[PDB]
């Protein structure tokens, strides 16, 4: 009656659907009550703020409970043998048993062993003591303070911006990529060579010695008279020793372009070059759009001017396509944000730059996994939000002829192709896999079809791993790559040689038969997600079955047994469904990766490599094999660390059980099974004293799709993480 | 953007709407205490008016008091907050008889007599009531501790 | 009790439960000026153009007000009116209750609170001893 | 280690993230 | 006793240099410019909008700021 | 309610008027047809958003749609 | 439940109300809001 103050359509039902609905439609700030789109605009800013202010309390918690409840003194004295601690554990149920298994990692209290690595960004980056923690703590509860604040004043009529502020693309992008993507990483050099660099050579540069001691021995006049080779005048040598002074160097950016050989991660320096480099790059890139001045692009201009015979209006009217639709928007920084996210995961593992985090496998493990997981939410977002954008903020008319319009006008020929490329090789995989475990259980392994992928290893060749024998640009020391012959300017080719040819770092995996399975099955789920993706991004207008979906919206339940029946056919359910395909794509990926480096850490690489090509390979050699740590963590003998993971691992599977009992059954079961109930509780004596302001119903159809889909993810992602995180802390620390 | 206006806008009562008197937390909290809030008897408001004052009463006298360096430490406090809540209570009571004798409405059922003889009862309960839970829980101390702890689980 | 009232901002001086439980006074005076005046509660106000409505909680406060009404400003405002109105509501009629301010003669009034002597023919307590009366209402 | 009021200390610094972020989802929920 | 340095040809310049930024805030900044004592050439200053004052005024500022940085970078020890 | 809205395309079959459980239906004269009448909803806030009547539509698309909305007691078919 | 860290009190009272007095005074207050009017 009150509570959804937004919609005044939820404020009149005497159900439970306000509450529920209430509660799902309160962050859709276009669907509100007197909502203009100067007061969305405004309401949105002040939302980011609000969630600016969360992340920076979420990391000042966890540097505050490094710094109290954490072990960082003792771990920065052997980080190799030590497990790094994340807080203490305090919960009134402990038993004596659960106490004392809890008690690790040297510790006197229970506490729990951090698996997220903010222990090793926390070394690398120069933090050395509990009191930089704390003072990092305090500084970062200041900073969510001020954005707080900051929030809350432009909600103020004085300070909220107007719609022409909001819609200036062209400020925006000259401030995000000079000021935001390049001064934060020009800092984070600066940072780097002044604190980072330092601190793991030896000397303490705290917030006294800043302006005291110089970075390099030379001053800021070699950076100004353009004689910058002295910065990288001696580089680490390659018998340092982090953290103190053994072979330091003194050299602020160098690019050596291999791997540390004590730490196994990349030398600090070249980090800071690194970082120097792209805050050049990403400074100048800012200078590109018009502003208040003369020079500088014009949006309209560059996307206006781009029209070819093969396309026709090519790209006219995009920019207020973009400009004037917010799930457009989303859209396209979802899906980048994806895709470097995915980025971001497959280089931290290949390319660890963090003091001793290749060498800490639990960690490692869990930041992949963690990373790919986001990365997948997130692109399964940007094509939710192009559905969304399709149904409101599309208009056919000013977008006449150009490359959406084109999308829409043949999405069925791109439609039909995902179709027979995800069936064509669904088929395949499934095929090989089934013919690789018949002929493996009828006795003669020797019958599968095992294809070397000789792509990718040429790929790796080309790079410089010398293993498979190719010749070609990297691998051939003879050939115009790997010379550079007009200036011979590779000087990280030796260090990259070295890192890329040695056995024990995950930079460039060595890949078989094995893996060429895994990566068509990958390929397969990347195009079913993407199919059902965009069969609920193209068909958001309507397809043959309901030409009209627009005017019904995004979320609708269905339309009606009519028709044949239409029972998942709004763009929200193949979100719905491309959410499975997005959980078990990612499930196939980490399944992969995990088991892949299961064979690289224990050395038993053979393990993978002969028994990946089927399928009880698969069940019995990692998801049976690699469990026994798991599951008994607590057995009727006793209980060690890994029991907090068992229970959570049958706590996921109980969530994904109740997941397939939202999606399974449906509303009008529980619709007559709650007017039973209903009737149970008005008719008996002394709970007829007891009455419902809202009328228990049923959950709505598309809600408990939603509800189910949300458990089958909470399920399936505790369970994983349980597993994955418990059988490498099983086997490795 | 002034913030400071008239009470209630009337600008010669009294009373000015500054940020702590007149605001819409403080309208949302004073308003909502027992004394305040709306469609409660009075028995179930001074009840836990009550409550929330023989608890606090446990203290001043069991920290810092003439049994506090002794082995009855909790006792000296409780039977001070007894005494407390005693003439409080018949404070609360000789209020009620003084001031509702000549009649008056029933805007507030608060400012009654029944009301107000209502109020002193659940003041009564409430109070010796919470301080005797005060004491309990002071008196039953380990084993309080040990519950938060997990020395019994 | 027409009138808008001045526009004040409002302050702790004025109007307590008294004013609610009992008597409080209006004040009404007519100005074709806006102008600026000391209210008796504290701070300054704002004459509105026209009649004014001002609500105190004393007598004193409303006499004050006129006071200064009729001696403060060049253009003396002398067409105040006082009244007291009470919460069950009706509005009694005070400071000007004849025509004229009561330092003018009005020639129709009576006097009351007039003695037929000095205070050296007052009666002596000793007389009038147990009477239930004093020496003046004797 | 660290110290026993450097704990008391966060947590009255953490208060003013409390006060400004109630007053902000206030704001807000105009 | 904090570090300092004698007289160079660097202190020459950077208190030089201070009082041309001192110029431009006091050209940005002051809001009675050209009100004051009448001036030889005043399209010189900043357009017969600068007097006498504001010439103390400004590279006064400049001094101060050149003291300021003088001392500071002579006791950091980068001068 | 949810709000039934009738188009051109009636052709007067009756099909939806007599589907329709609640009756909120009901067939008025009508000019554009050759059984010279269309369906109308006037008791629209009786609509509990069955579909029977889109589902007895013969013509196609659809002459009649039901816009699922704002629910109420006669709306959602509450007997508590 | 000991505590080796600085203020091992602070968990012992934090726990209590982060588990309940934030959920009941949480829920309490949710409960009269989402029914209020
Ligand atoms: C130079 C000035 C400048 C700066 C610094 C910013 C900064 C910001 N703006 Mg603003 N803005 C500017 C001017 C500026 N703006 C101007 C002039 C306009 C008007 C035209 C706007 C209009 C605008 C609006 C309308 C909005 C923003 C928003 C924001 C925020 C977006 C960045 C963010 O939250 O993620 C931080 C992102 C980064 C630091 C970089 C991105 C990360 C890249 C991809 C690198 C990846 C990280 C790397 C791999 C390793 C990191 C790992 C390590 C942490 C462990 C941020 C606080 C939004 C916001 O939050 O509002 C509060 C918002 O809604 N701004
Ligand atoms: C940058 C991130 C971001 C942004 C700002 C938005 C914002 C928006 N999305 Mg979302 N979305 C994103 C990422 C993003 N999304 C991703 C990554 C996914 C894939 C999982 C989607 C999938 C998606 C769907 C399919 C839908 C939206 C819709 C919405 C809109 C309403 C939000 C809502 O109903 O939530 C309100 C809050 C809830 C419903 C609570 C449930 C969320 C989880 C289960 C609880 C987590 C809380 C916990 C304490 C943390 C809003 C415009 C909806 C809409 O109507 O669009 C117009 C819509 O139907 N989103
Ligand atoms: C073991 C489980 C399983 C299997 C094999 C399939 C199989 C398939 N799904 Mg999928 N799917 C599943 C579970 C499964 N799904 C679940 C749980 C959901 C979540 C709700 C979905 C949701 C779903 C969506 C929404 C879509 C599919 C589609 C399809 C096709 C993908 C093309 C492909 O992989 O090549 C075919 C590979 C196969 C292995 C086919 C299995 C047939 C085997 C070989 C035996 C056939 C021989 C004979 C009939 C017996 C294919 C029929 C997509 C589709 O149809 O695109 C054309 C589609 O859009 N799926
Ligand atoms: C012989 C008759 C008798 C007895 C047994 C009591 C007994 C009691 N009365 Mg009392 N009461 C009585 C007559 C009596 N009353 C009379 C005649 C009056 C009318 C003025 C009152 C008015 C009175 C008030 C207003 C209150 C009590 C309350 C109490 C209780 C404890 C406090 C007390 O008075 O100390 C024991 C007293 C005696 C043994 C002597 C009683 C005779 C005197 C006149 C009592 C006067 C009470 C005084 C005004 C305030 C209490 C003082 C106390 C706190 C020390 C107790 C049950 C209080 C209570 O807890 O109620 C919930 C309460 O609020 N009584
Ligand atoms: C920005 C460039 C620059 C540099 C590198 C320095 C650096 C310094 N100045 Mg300097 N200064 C500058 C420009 C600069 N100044 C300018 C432009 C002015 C002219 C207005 C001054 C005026 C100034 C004075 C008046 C003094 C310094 C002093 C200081 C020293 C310590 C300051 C400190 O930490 O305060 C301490 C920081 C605190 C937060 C403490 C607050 C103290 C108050 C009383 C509270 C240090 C050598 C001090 C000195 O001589 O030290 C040797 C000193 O007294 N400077
Ligand atoms: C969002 C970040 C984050 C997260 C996940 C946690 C999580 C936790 N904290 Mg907290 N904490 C954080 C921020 C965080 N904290 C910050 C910024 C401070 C510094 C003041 C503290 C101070 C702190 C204390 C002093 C204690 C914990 C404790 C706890 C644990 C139990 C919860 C509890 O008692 O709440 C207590 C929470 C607070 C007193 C303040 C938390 C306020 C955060 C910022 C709210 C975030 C809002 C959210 C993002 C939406 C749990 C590990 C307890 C513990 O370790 O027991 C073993 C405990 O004693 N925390
Ligand atoms: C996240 C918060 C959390 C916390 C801190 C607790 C903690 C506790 N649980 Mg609980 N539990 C929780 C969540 C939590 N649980 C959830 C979510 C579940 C559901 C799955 C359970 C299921 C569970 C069961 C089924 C049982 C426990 C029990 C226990 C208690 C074991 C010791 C004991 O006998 O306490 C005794 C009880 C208490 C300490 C409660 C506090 C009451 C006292 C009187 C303090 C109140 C003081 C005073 C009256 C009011 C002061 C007001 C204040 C403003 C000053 C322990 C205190 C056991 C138990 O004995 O429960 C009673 C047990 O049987 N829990
Ligand atoms: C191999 C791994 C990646 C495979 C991804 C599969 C994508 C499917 C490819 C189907 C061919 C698409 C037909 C192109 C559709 C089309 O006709 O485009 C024709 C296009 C020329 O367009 P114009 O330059 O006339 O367009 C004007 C503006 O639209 C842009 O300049 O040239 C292309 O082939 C570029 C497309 C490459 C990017 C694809
Ligand atoms: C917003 C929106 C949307 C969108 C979304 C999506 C669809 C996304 C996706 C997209 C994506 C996600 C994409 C991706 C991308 C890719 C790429 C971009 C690739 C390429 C790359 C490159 C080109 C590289 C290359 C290379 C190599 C490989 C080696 C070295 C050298 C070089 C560097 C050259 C839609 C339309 C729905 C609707 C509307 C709205
Ligand atoms: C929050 C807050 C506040 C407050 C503060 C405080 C700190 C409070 C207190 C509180 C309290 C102070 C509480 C208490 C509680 C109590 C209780 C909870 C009690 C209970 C009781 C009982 C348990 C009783 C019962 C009984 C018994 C046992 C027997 C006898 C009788 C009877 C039945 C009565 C303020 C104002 C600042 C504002 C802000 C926020
Ligand atoms: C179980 C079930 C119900 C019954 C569910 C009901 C009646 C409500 C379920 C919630 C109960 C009250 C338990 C809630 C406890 C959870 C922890 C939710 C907490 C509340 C949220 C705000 C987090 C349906 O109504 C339904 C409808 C359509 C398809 C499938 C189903 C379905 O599977
Ligand atoms: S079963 Fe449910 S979703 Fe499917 S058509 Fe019927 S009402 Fe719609
Ligand atoms: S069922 Fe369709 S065509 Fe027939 S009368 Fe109704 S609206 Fe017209
Ligand atoms: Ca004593």
């Amino acid at each position: 009656t009150k509570f959804p103050k937004f919609s005044q359509d939820l404020a009149q039902d005497p159900t439970t659907r306000r509450i529920w609905y209430g509660i799902a439609t309160a962050h859709d700030f276009e669907t509100h009550d007197g909502m203009t789109e100067e007061n969305l605009y405004q309401k949105i800013f002040a939302s980011h703020f609000g969630h600016i202010a969360i992340i920076f309390l979420w990391t000042s918690g966890t540097l505050f409970h490094v710094a109290w409840q954490g072990n960082f003194e003792q771990w920065i004295k052997d980080p190799l043998n030590i497990r790094p601690i994340a807080h203490a554990i305090w919960d009134p149920h402990f038993g004596e048993g659960a106490v004392n298994a809890f008690t690790q990692a040297g510790a006197s209290n229970p506490v729990n062993i951090a698996y997220s690595g903010v222990y090793h960004w926390f070394y690398t980056i120069g933090m050395t003591t509990n009191q930089e923690l704390y003072s990092g703590a305090v500084f970062l509860l200041v900073l969510a303070s001020l954005f707080l604040f900051a929030g809350w004043l432009h909600l103020q009529p004085k300070f909220r911006p107007s719609l022409a502020w909001f819609k200036n693309a062209e400020s925006r992008l000259n401030h995000h990529l000079a000021g935001l993507f390049g001064v934060s990483s020009l800092a984070w050099a600066g940072h780097l060579v002044h604190v980072a660099i330092p601190e793991a050579r030896g000397q303490h540069v705290g917030w006294d010695n800043f302006l005291s001691t110089p970075p390099h021995p030379a001053g800021l006049m070699p950076f100004f008279t353009g004689n910058w080779g002295v910065y990288a005048a001696d580089p680490d040598t390659a018998g340092h020793i982090f953290g103190t002074s053994e072979g330091a160097g003194t050299a602020i950016l160098t690019f050596l372009g291999g791997f540390h050989p004590q730490t196994e991660s990349l030398w600090l320096t070249d980090i800071a070059h690194h970082h120097l480099a792209i805050a050049v790059i990403f400074i100048i890139a800012g200078h590109m759009y018009r502003t208040n001045w003369g020079i500088g692009h014009s949006i309209k201009e560059i996307l206006n001017a781009h029209k070819g015979p093969l396309t026709g209006a090519g790209h006219t009217n995009l920019y207020d396509t973009i400009n004037n639709s917010l799930h457009f928007q989303l859209g396209l920084a979802l899906a980048s944000l994806g895709v470097i996210t995915s980025l971001v995961a497959q280089h931290m593992y290949s390319l660890p730059s963090y003091a001793f985090i290749a060498q800490d496998h639990t960690t490692q493990a869990a930041l992949y996994t963690h990373h790919q997981y986001i990365a997948g939410f997130l692109m399964v977002g940007a094509f939710a939000h192009g559905a969304i954008f399709f149904v409101r903020d599309y208009d056919p008319v000013a977008n006449k002829d150009n490359v959406l319009a084109r999308m829409l006008e043949h999405k069925e020929a791109l439609i039909s192709h995902l179709s027979w490329v995800s069936l064509f090789l669904g088929f395949h995989t499934l095929g090989l896999y089934v013919h690789n475990d018949v002929v493996v259980a009828f006795g003669t392994p020797e019958k599968q079809i095992l294809i070397e992928p000789v792509f990718a290893q040429w790929i790796q060749a080309t790079s410089g791993k010398a293993l498979y024998g190719f010749d070609v640009l990297l691998s051939n020391p003879d050939s115009i790559a790997s010379t550079a012959w007009p200036n011979y300017g590779n000087v990280w080719l030796p260090g990259w040689l070295d890192a890329i040819n040695s056995g024990t770092n995950s930079l460039f995996l060595t890949i078989g038969p094995g893996d060429f399975l895994v990566h068509h099955a990958i390929a397969l789920g990347l195009h079913t997600t993407a199919l059902i993706l965009i069969k609920g991004a193209l068909d958001a207008r309507g397809s043959k079955l309901m030409p009209d979906k627009k005017d019904f919206g995004y979320s609708f339940p269905c339309d009606g047994p009519g028709r044949g029946g239409t029972c998942d056919i709004s763009a929200w359910d193949a979100f719905y469904l491309a959410m499975f395909w997005m959980l078990n794509t990612l499930g196939w990926l980490t399944f992969y990766w995990h088991w892949k480096h299961l064979g690289v850490w224990s050395g038993n690489v053979a393990q993978f490599n002969e028994n990946s090509t089927y399928l009880m390979g698969w069940f019995r050699d990692y998801l049976w094999a690699n469990s026994a740590q798991l599951i008994n963590g607590y057995n009727p003998y006793g209980v060690n660390n890994l029991s907090v993971w068992a229970w959570m691992f049958l706590f996921g599977h109980l969530v994904w059980a109740t997941g397939f009992m939202f999606l399974i059954s449906w509303r009008g079961y529980w619709q007559e099974l709650i007017e039973t109930i209903v009737w149970a509780h008005e008719r008996t004596p002394l709970a007829n004293l007891v009455r419902w302001k809202d009328k228990p119903v049923a959950l709505s159809i598309v809600q408990a799709r939603l509800v189910g889909l949300a458990h089958f993810t909470v399920g399936y992602v505790l369970t994983y993480a349980a597993f994955l995180i418990a059988s490498t802390a099983g086997k490795f620390g | 953007n002034q913030v400071v206006q008239a009470y209630n806008g009337d600008p010669f009562v009294g009373h000015l709407s500054t940020p702590i008197s007149d605001s819409a937390f403080t309208r949302t909290f004073i308003g909502n205490l027992p004394a305040y809030r709306k469609g409660l008897s009075p028995i179930l408001r001074g009840l836990e008016v009550g409550m929330a004052h023989g608890y606090f009463l446990i203290g001043p006298w069991t920290l810092l008091g003439p049994l506090r360096d002794s082995e009855y430490q909790y006792i000296g406090g409780l039977i001070g907050a007894l005494a407390l809540i005693l003439v409080a209570t018949a404070a609360l009571s000789s209020y009620g008889l003084v001031t509702f004798q000549g009649e008056q409405g029933s805007g507030d059922t608060l400012q009654t007599a029944d009301g107000w003889s209502q109020f002193a009862a659940g003041f009564f309960v409430g109070g010796m009531g919470g301080a005797f839970v005060a004491y309990f829980l002071l008196e039953n101390l380990s084993v309080v501790d040990g519950i938060f702890r997990g020395l019994f689980n | 009790l027409s009138g808008q009232p001045p526009k004040f901002g409002g302050s702790t001086g004025g109007l307590l439960s008294k004013a609610n439980r009992e008597e409080k006074y209006a004040i009404t005076w007519t100005s074709a000026s806006e102008q600026v005046f000391e209210m008796p509660t504290g701070g300054a106000a704002i004459m509105n153009e026209g009649e004014n409505l001002l609500y105190l909680a004393r007598k004193e406060q409303c006499l004050a007000l006129g006071t200064q009404l009729r001696t403060k400003f060049k253009p003396k405002i002398q067409d105040y009116k006082i009244y007291r109105v009470y919460p069950s509501g009706e509005v009694q009629y005070l400071h000007p209750a004849d025509g004229v301010f009561p330092e003018k003669v009005n020639e129709g009034r009576e006097a009351q609170g007039t003695k037929t002597r000095r205070i050296g023919q007052n009666p002596e307590p000793v007389t009038i001893k147990f009477s239930g009366k004093a020496p003046y209402e004797v | 280690a660290l110290s026993d009021t450097q704990i008391l200390a966060a947590l009255v610094v953490a208060l003013l993230p409390a006060f400004l972020a109630f007053r902000l989802s206030t704001e807000l929920y105009k | 006793s904090p570090t300092t340095a004698g007289w160079s040809l660097s202190v020459g310049i950077i208190m030089c240099l201070c009082n041309v930024f001192a110029f431009v805030i006091g050209y940005f900044a002051i809001q009675k410019t050209g009100k004051g004592k009448d001036l030889a050439l005043p399209q010189l200053a900043s357009k017969k909008t600068f007097g006498l004052p504001e010439l103390l005024a400004t590279m006064s500022f400049g001094h101060i700021l050149g003291a300021g940085m003088v001392l500071g970078l002579a006791s950091s020890g980068i001068l | 309610s949810h709000s039934v809205k009738i188009y051109d395309t009636c052709i007067g079959c009756t099909q939806c008027v007599r589907a329709c459980p609640l009756d909120v239906l009901e067939m008025v004269p009508w000019d554009g047809c050759k059984a010279a009448q269309i369906a109308s909803s006037p008791r629209t806030e009786d609509c509990v958003g069955c579909k029977r009547c889109e589902t007895a539509c013969p013509t196609d698309f659809l002459s009649i749609r039901v816009y699922l909305g704002a629910e109420t007691t006669r709306s959602m078919g509450l007997a508590y | 439940m000991d505590g080796s860290y600085a203020a091992s009190y602070l968990p012992w009272i934090l726990i209590p109300m982060v588990g309940w007095l934030f959920p009941a005074v949480t829920m309490g207050l949710l409960f009269i809001h989402i029914e209020s009017e």
